[PDB]
């Protein structure tokens, strides 16, 4: 079965869509699609994602389908039979949530991996760079993957970085250190 | 958008603030999608015509139990936010009125003369807002008053076996309070509110009928919950009668509460829990079951100085359903309750009637909630009849006894026959105080046990007839003096020979 | 208009019936589906929302298609009743089973009374 399997259900949807259209090889087409209808939805914010909550009926809900398939056209088809499934199953407020799993998927299988520097405040760009660098020349990035390497801004976590990618972390913090010399001095 | 055009047709259109949209129902609870306005405990108006008030709300389904039946009740109803926690009329009206648990007069004595309203929780008088139980509260039982004695403010639970005239032990007390009652000052009355749940149409007929009959329902007030209205409306029921007690209470007047039964009080919060879907604990109520009867209970009390003196006091009645005395809702109430009076079938079928089993009869408050007299008289009465019990187990195991023993046992014969004493029959203190002092001086011990009921009748006869004064006395001052006592030694030695 | 449904579920005798329109039969309503048995009698108990509701069926569930026709009675199974039931044996759902041919009854009342 197609590499990386997301546990849980709305994961469950996403994995089903992900092979689906991995075995219909039309990935960029869906995801593109998926983008799209996931912006329209954004881009609908009242009145149409603020009436995602349950309540509409399977009757109400087709109708939903079908100002969904309205906004555009140029939704992929299988994403269509899937807009159908999540009406009949009666659940869209997890739609969103399955479009970014099924991206979750989807960028899995270009290869392209999401890192995180979460420190205190935001750091050099000679750091972000240097960083990028090194985990791609580590075997960390075993390359055929890609690295968004996202610093964050933790201000609960003082100084220091934690390094993330591919649930490996190296963590070089000044709290994480405080935590575990605090401990030491109270022996 | 044509589509965002048609999102805002197929838009509820509601902010489901003061409203919201039943989505499924049956089993007597619905569930209701909106309601972002509800308030917990709040009475909820279904469009049907039903108010339910609401117990459970969730994170996006409101949980509204049904006071009405759910035929009227169609799922996709609006029902709309009373905005009221539950409440009910309470005034002094409710003298000479059974009423359900809406407060609606179902006896059909017209409307309710209201003075106020009050809700269905109310916070119990605490450590500081009560004073100590002085006054004494009487229900005309010999074995009541004697062995376990009730107090104004005090929770006594009557406990035993399913209808072994299980309601007859309370309306008893009920009947005593005529005496009181037909007098004056209110401070020495207590107004009595039976409330009977769970019970069926006819029952309660049968109890408004008896008591219109002792014309009592000059003094009493009847909250009904019959056994076919909805099991929230019995939930809701001891906690609403607690309201009309508190009134009663507030005002500074003495009043009394018999909750009969809570047993089915438990049965009620079972199915409501159940069907709300909350974890069920053991024996299939859940953990607050324990809250539930404590939180009733203590509601009772006797206001201090500062706050009147106004004594609400309580008489819980469980219903055991096998004499066990580990079921959980037994064990329950007994924590809570300060003293049990423990029935027994087979004292019923002994003839004791009032069948209290004076062993597991206790008052943990004790003494100083009965009269003066009475504690002298009834002084080594209990450690008598305790010795007669210990004495019976081995004069059947039929080990020789000697006369010591069947001192013991003579007496003791008398004392069991003394107990006894017919339904719907009060006796006044003055009268009790005699028969207790001439049992416990020995003078009943002589004569023949068959004809002990007999001289009683008599005896009492005999002390109208010739020491009325000494019984005036003993009613004045209610505490029996050097002169009292030997007045009464004088009077039971004249009629000792009957 | 006959108020249609289907049946979502046959499990046990607790049917389970979808009606297809926005009206909905209210609870202890009573429906007939029709089958080579003559008809099955069944009591709208809960709506279990989305117009399922989830019926007691009153009489024997065998051989039935998930997916069949229902049609509603409207309103709880209403027994024949007079001074004319005296002699007669009359059915769960109401029916001369004593076959001293159809109860001659002036008035039907429903099963269910406050």
């Amino acid at each position: 079965p197609p590499p990386v399997r997301l546990f849980g259900v709305e994961g469950t949807y996403a994995t089903a869509l992900y092979q689906a259209a991995a075995k219909n090889s039309s990935i960029d087409a869906a995801f593109q699609s998926l983008q799209k209808v996931e912006s329209t939805v954004k881009k609908n914010p009242k009145l149409g994602h603020l009436l995602l909550n349950p309540a509409l009926s399977l009757k109400d809900r087709n109708s939903v389908i079908d100002a969904i398939v309205e906004t555009h056209k140029n939704l992929d088809g299988y994403v269509v039979n899937l807009l159908k499934v999540l009406s009949e199953n009666n659940r869209l407020g997890c739609f969103e949530k399955i479009a970014s799993d099924f991206g979750v998927l989807n960028d899995a299988h270009n290869g392209l991996l999401k890192g995180t520097v979460t420190s205190a405040e935001p750091l050099d760009p000679k750091s972000f760079k240097r960083i990028e660098k090194a985990l791609s020349a580590s075997k960390l990035v075993g390359q055929g993957k890609s690295l968004k390497l996202e610093n964050v801004v933790k201000p609960e976590i003082k100084g220091g970085l934690i390094v993330e990618l591919g649930d490996k972390t190296v963590d070089l913090s000044i709290s994480t250190k405080i935590q575990k010399l605090n401990k030491v001095l109270e022996d | 958008s044509i589509l965002e055009e048609r999102i805002k047709g197929v838009s509820d259109e509601a902010n489901l603030n003061e409203t919201g949209r039943v989505l499924a129902v049956g089993d007597g609870i619905a569930r209701v999608f909106g309601l972002n306005n509800i308030q917990a405990e709040e009475l909820v108006e279904f469009s049907s015509g039903v108010k339910g008030m609401a117990l459970n709300l969730e994170p996006g389904q409101v949980g509204i139990v049904l006071f009405g039946s759910d035929r009227l009740v169609k799922e996709g109803e609006l029902v709309k936010r009373t905005g009221n926690i539950v409440d009910v009329p309470v005034g002094p009206g409710l003298l000479g009125r059974v009423v359900d648990a809406l407060g609606n007069p179902i006896d059909g004595k017209g409307p309710i003369d209201a003075a106020g309203r009050s809700r269905a929780q109310v916070k119990a008088p605490g450590i500081l807002p009560r004073r100590s139980v002085h006054e004494p509260v009487q229900t005309g039982l010999k074995a009541v008053d004697a062995l376990v004695p009730i107090g104004r403010g005090q929770r006594e639970l009557i406990i035993g076996d399913r209808q072994t005239g299980k309601t007859a032990v309370a309306l008893d007390t009920i009947l005593n309070q005529k005496r009181w009652n037909n007098g004056s000052d209110e401070s020495k009355k207590l107004y009595c509110v039976y409330v009977a749940v769970g019970q069926k149409r006819s029952t309660v007929a049968q109890l408004v009928q008896t008591l219109e009959q002792h014309d009592a329902m000059k003094y009493s007030i009847i909250v009904a919950a019959t056994a076919s209205e909805a099991a929230p409306l019995q939930y809701l029921a001891p906690f609403t009668a607690a309201s009309i007690g508190e009134w009663f209470r507030d005002n500074g007047k003495h009043a009394l509460i018999v909750y009969d039964d809570l047993s089915k009080q438990a049965v009620a919060y079972r199915q409501l829990s159940l069907l709300l879907r909350r974890p069920p604990g053991r024996e299939a109520y859940p953990g607050d079951v324990f809250y539930l009867h404590s939180r009733l209970l203590e509601r009772a009390a006797k206001l201090s100085e500062k706050e009147g003196s106004g004594s609400l006091t309580a008489l819980p009645v469980i219903e055991t359903q096998g004499g066990d005395v580990s079921a959980y809702i037994p064990t329950n109430v007994i924590s809570i309750t300060d003293g049990q009076i423990f029935l027994e079938a087979e004292l019923f079928y002994k003839g004791i009637r009032p069948a209290i089993n004076v062993g597991l009869s206790v008052s943990r408050v004790g003494s100083a909630a009965q009269v003066k007299a009475l504690k002298q008289v009834a002084g080594s009465l209990k450690l008598f009849l305790a010795q007669y019990r210990e004495v019976a187990a081995f004069a059947q195991f039929g080990s020789d006894l000697d006369a010591s023993t069947k001192q013991t046992l003579v007496r003791g014969e008398r004392l069991t026959q003394l107990l006894k004493q017919n339904q719907y029959s009060p006796l006044a203190t003055e009268e009790q105080v005699p028969l207790i002092y001439a049992g416990v001086n020995g003078h009943l011990d002589g004569i023949e046990l068959s004809r002990i009921g007999e001289f009683e009748s008599s005896f009492l006869s005999y002390l109208k007839s010739n020491h009325n004064e000494l019984l005036t006395e003993i009613r004045e001052k209610g505490e029996l003096s050097k002169e009292l006592l030997a007045s009464l030694k004088s009077a039971t030695e004249s009629f000792v020979a009957t | 208009t006959p108020i249609t449904g289907k049946v979502t579920a046959v499990i046990g005798a607790i049917v389970d019936v979808h009606f297809e329109q926005s009206e909905l039969p209210a609870i202890l309503n009573a429906l007939e589906i029709k089958t080579p048995q003559g008809k099955l009698v069944l009591e709208v108990a809960q709506h279990l929302g989305e117009n399922t509701v989830r019926t007691i069926a009153m009489d024997g569930t065998e051989g039935l298609v998930r997916g069949e026709k229902v049609l509603d009675t409207g309103g709880p199974i209403s027994v024949p009743v007079g001074r004319e039931t005296l002699g007669r044996i009359i059915n769960v759902i109401g029916e001369p089973i004593d076959e001293r041919g159809p109860i001659k009854s002036k008035l039907r009342k429903p099963i269910h009374a406050d």
